[PDB]
């Protein structure tokens, strides 16, 4: 396993896209979000 | 060890992405499992991981600690395996736990741009791309430590 520079860390005046749900989740201890109803 | 986004691959692979910031190298933890990383001819250690958070940090202490606002607009800096690194920049939604609101953005891409950095207007990592859930349109959280 090795890294590879890729970027800077940068803001760019950028594509605009996707939605802003708002979910009710869960968070368990293996670090997997869940939905909840 | 300069300041910057980078692929985390295996031999070649794309498995994931992360952030080097102030000599520390960020990612997360589903991407590496922990394992030790080469950086040319040097090698990067685990310095601290936390499953539940799916994050951990290389040589060094977690950096990054801007955190959303909750109103602006923010970028996706996506680095998708064999693609160059792209801003996507959306407005988050929310996931509401039990233990506050996180941020999270509906943006659905490949596998191996897991640790992708999310950005505010300042330019500042405000969290890292790639562990969420399925509504199939994944949304991620905004992962931060």
């Amino acid at each position: 396993m090795y890294i590879e520079r890729a970027g800077d860390i940068t803001w760019e005046k950028a594509e605009v896209t996707g939605n802003s749900p708002r979910l009710d989740v869960a968070l368990d201890e293996s670090g997997d979000f869940s939905l909840v109803e | 060890t300069t300041d910057g986004v980078y692929r985390v691959m295996t031999r070649s692979t794309q498995v994931g992405v992360g952030v080097m910031q102030e000599g520390v190298f960020h990612t997360m933890w589903h991407v590496t499992k922990g394992a030790a990383l080469r950086s040319g001819e040097g090698r990067l250690d685990p310095y601290w991981g936390d499953v539940k958070q799916d994050l951990v940090s290389y040589c060094g202490p977690w950096k990054l600690d801007a955190a959303w606002d909750g109103l602006s607009e923010v970028q996706l800096l996506a680095v998708p395996p064999g693609e160059r690194a792209k801003n996507i920049q959306t407005l988050p939604g929310i996931f509401k736990t039990k233990d506050g609101d996180i941020g999270a953005v509906a943006l659905d891409y490949p596998a191996g741009t897991s640790g992708s950095p999310i950005l505010d207007k300042s330019g500042r990592v405000i969290g890292l791309y790639g562990n969420g859930v399925v509504i199939g349109s994944y949304v991620s959280a905004i992962t931060q430590g």
